């Protein structure tokens, strides 16, 4: 659903502020050549030879890493939550945003991530870049900067008197549809995502039922940065397979619990659920060597047990005992 | 005659293309309404534009050379004439001041046209004294003068005596985005290249030269006649008396309609069979079609102060 | 029914494109002689002598096998159709028109088939080639022509920014009324025989059922391609002999019989209802030379057997308790 909604005379100049200090100290760029493109991580080559180039240069530069986070490891992801909730004392807040990508404004597209490029690409590459730019309006580095954009203007909007580089220097990490945010500006988000014409979902922060973040659960950020697939999302659909019809069930399914285990070995509720397809259809699942030249395969802290345990019944509104008959229940099926 | 095919001949053109981006974000652009309700003020609509024109060129990429790439706001005053801006054989974009109406309320500000000058008084800002340069009128092609220093002056004088000058050419936009302020419009121009003109010879394109508009109607002294088109296919007509507020927009059909009538109570009785019963409206048909001179006296005005 | 349904403007630079890269590098073309004509392989005789010419020379090149699958061997049907869905994963869709010949409008034979057929013979062919086709407008060629055209337009519609030859270079198997095509564009055909003034039925591929094409249905493409004729329209009509009748029942069911046979030896519920037709219908039959010399003779894997047996239970939704006494009522009448 293309929007048209242009934002107000005022917005301008805090966007604009917030473009240049996304530039940085990095005025001239390069592009990246084919076989470096290619050998880096049709239609997505020719937009990703350059836009990987613009992330890895000023998105991961020394100035930039405050909100940037889209774009580093899972370990250094839960490093940096954790850093994150540790300077504000557990108190953030979580942004949720519905179809990004098909309602981010032409004026927003033409003002952020087109200005971006520019003044980030060399002048001789102008030409190239603002075609591709065109051709976009008619993937992942999009997302990041309408988040930047938003977090700035609500900084912008918190406190008007600061100078925009001190304003910004404050931004917390971002990460596509997914960022954090002070808990202070939670009203004042929705005016800014209205002014701007973007529509913006927040939850305040609950120790008792965890924070969401990434599909990512954090059982006791405080001191503990143990973290655990998403169960809200994933409980309700985990029992219904959305693989492509020529996949026999069991491969996919195993390859289901072979990511779940790699990521949620030991959460509560899903562990047993993942045994039990393991039990079931592994051995009548085929070789796995088969599933691995196939194409399809790739389509998918023991010390807090008790915490984690406690959290994710918190997460799913399950009382004790029916936590325990449940699991008894999946184990003896 | 075998002047033609001797200017044919004689080409002499070298198109130049300096990565000069197409402004399409500005072009085809819809139009919109600044002011949130009520009505907008000449600063308002000035400061939308100087942000429309300002994302456009960061968009594009480019630079500008602000005046107080070219870049223009209501400076029709401050700039004697187009021409000099346009030597320079360069993009140049301008919000200028080509009204739909004779006189009436621009903007906020009224005005009128005494003469072949636009007697504009802004709410707030020097009062300008400035004629209209002819901009939205049919064709893309202009033709103007280049740059050139003394010493090329020099050059060129044994080269100009026979009559031989250097001449560039444009192409031709403007928008009209504001529907509150109609008179106002958003000019946009691309040169082409540069040839080398007969004085003494005509041009197949009928490539014309900005000039003065000529308001005043040699059939009807005292009086200034303008007529535009409409969003329907509809050509009206805009007349008032010289430096003067009144004004009235009429098809130009039933004014032709009238113009040949005889008696003053035929034209009436016509008036009143078509539905138009405001005596604003038919008095000043009247008073159009009679051509009635009345020396209107010059008064101090009491404007109001701006409200930033 | 005629129809008179010129496309848009910009659908016709598509249909030009796609005619170009139709024509490939085969720029020149000869007629071929009457005789030839005959053994190649009246009415037909004066447009089949250029149309089979133009077919064997351009649509079997090099570059125009990905898309014309009419015109080759049932085995070599059967190799394309497995190959094309191990390509595509078993993600496919299958196209069905009603009545193409009598619905595609004259702006398409005029602009698809004239065209092409121009472009493909040699100037000094030109008036006999037009009068042949203002004759038509006033066979198998066209049915592939459009068939390609309307892949073509399907293409340009999901992709406008690649280039035409890369984007007909994707196009699918595709023969008279049946094709094949990616699944990704399974809601824009309808738009695009909108757009044409075509009405087209598109039906998700689904193992559970198997997949129609050409009649024809696969059990297991993924794996297996053994395939069998189409239960859902013949299983309906099997029982009814539409044969003239000057024929005798025996004569026509045997020579149904025998082409059943030549087709589905190993098809569950056609294999007993076939034997049963030869052992009422074949000792009262004729002979079997005298309906060789008769006008109307013309007229009319083992490893697998289980999922064969599977597929065609889907097919017609009978349940295996149902279906092992239908077999044993068949077999015991």
């Amino acid at each position: 659903v293309a929007n048209d909604k242009k934002p107000s005379d005022r917005i301008a100049k805090i966007a604009e502020t917030f473009v240049k200090l996304m530039n940085g100290p990095f005025k001239d760029l390069d592009p990246l050549s084919i076989e470096e493109t290619i050998e880096r991580l049709l239609f997505i080559l020719k937009v990703s030879r350059y836009t990987l180039a613009y992330s890895d240069i000023v998105l991961h530069a020394e100035h930039n890493e405050h909100w940037y986070y889209p774009g580093r490891n899972p370990t250094e992801i839960a490093d940096g939550v954790c850093e994150f909730v540790s300077d504000c004392d557990a108190e953030v807040i979580e942004t949720d945003f519905s179809n990004l990508d098909g309602r981010v404004s032409s004026w927003m597209q033409r003002n952020i991530a087109q200005k971006a490029m520019v003044q980030a690409f060399r002048p001789e590459y102008r030409d190239e870049i603002i075609s591709f730019m065109d051709t976009i309006i008619n993937t992942t580095p999009h997302n990041t900067q309408y988040n930047g954009c938003v977090e700035f203007t609500a900084l912008t909007f918190e406190h008007p008197d600061a100078e925009p580089e001190d304003l910004f220097r404050l931004i917390g990490p971002k990460c596509g549809d997914d960022g954090l945010s002070r808990a202070i500006i939670q009203k004042s988000i929705n005016r800014a995502a209205k002014c701007f014409g973007l529509e913006l979902k927040v939850e305040r922060y609950n120790p008792e039922i965890g924070l969401c973040f990434l599909s990512r659960v954090f059982v006791d950020p405080l001191a503990t940065t143990t973290t655990i697939q998403d169960p809200l999302r994933t409980l309700r659909k985990l029992h219904l397979t959305t693989r492509d019809p020529t996949i026999p069930l069991a491969d996919a399914a195993c390859d289901r619990v072979e990511g779940y285990l790699c990521t949620d070995a030991l959460t509560p509720l899903i562990s047993d659920y993942c045994k039990m397809v393991l039990r079931l259809y592994g051995p009548t699942a085929s070789t796995e060597q088969v599933r691995n030249q196939r194409r399809s395969r790739n389509k998918e802290h023991p010390q807090d047990a008790h915490l984690m345990k406690q959290v994710l019944i918190k997460r799913t509104a399950i009382d004790e005992d029916q936590v325990d008959a449940l699991i008894g229940r999946f184990a003896a099926m | 005659t075998r002047a033609l095919q001797r200017a044919v001949i004689d080409k002499t053109k070298t198109p130049i293309e300096t990565r000069f981006y197409p402004l399409d974000s500005l072009r085809t652009v819809t139009p919109k309404r600044v002011a949130d309700n009520g009505h907008a003020v000449s600063g308002a609509v000035r400061d939308a534009a100087r942000r429309l024109i300002d994302e456009s060129i960061t968009a594009v990429g480019g630079s500008k050379f602000e005046v107080n790439f070219i870049v223009g706001v209501d400076v029709d005053y401050y700039v004697t004439e187009p021409d000099v801006l346009l030597e320079h054989m360069r993009p140049v974009v301008l919000h200028t001041f080509n009204p739909k109406k004779v006189s009436g309320f621009d903007a906020d500000s009224p005005f009128t046209i005494k003469n072949n000058l636009v007697e504009y008084k802004v709410s707030g800002g020097a009062a300008w004294v400035h004629p209209v340069w002819d901009w939205c009128e049919a064709g893309e092609f202009i033709a103007s003068r280049v740059r050139t220093s003394w010493k090329e002056w020099f050059l060129q004088l044994p080269l100009r005596m026979i009559g031989l000058e250097k001449v560039g050419y444009h192409k031709i936009h403007h928008c009209r985005p504001w529907t509150d302020c109609p008179d106002r419009a958003l000019v946009y121009t691309i040169p082409q290249y540069v040839i080398w003109r007969f004085n003494w010879i005509d041009t197949e394109l009928h490539v014309r030269k900005l000039k003065r508009i000529e308001y005043q109607d040699e059939t009807k002294p005292g009086w200034n006649r303008l007529e535009y088109v409409t969003d329907k296919n509809e050509l009206l007509v805009s007349i008032g008396r010289e430096g003067e507020h009144a004004q009235i927009t009429i098809e130009k059909e039933k004014l032709d309609m009238l113009s040949g009538l005889s008696a003053t109570q035929s034209v009436n009785a016509r008036l009143i069979g078509m539905g138009h019963k405001d005596p604003q409206y038919t008095s000043m048909i009247v008073q159009y079609y009679t051509g009635k001179k009345v020396v209107s006296p010059i008064s101090p005005t009491v404007y109001k102060p701006t409200m930033p």
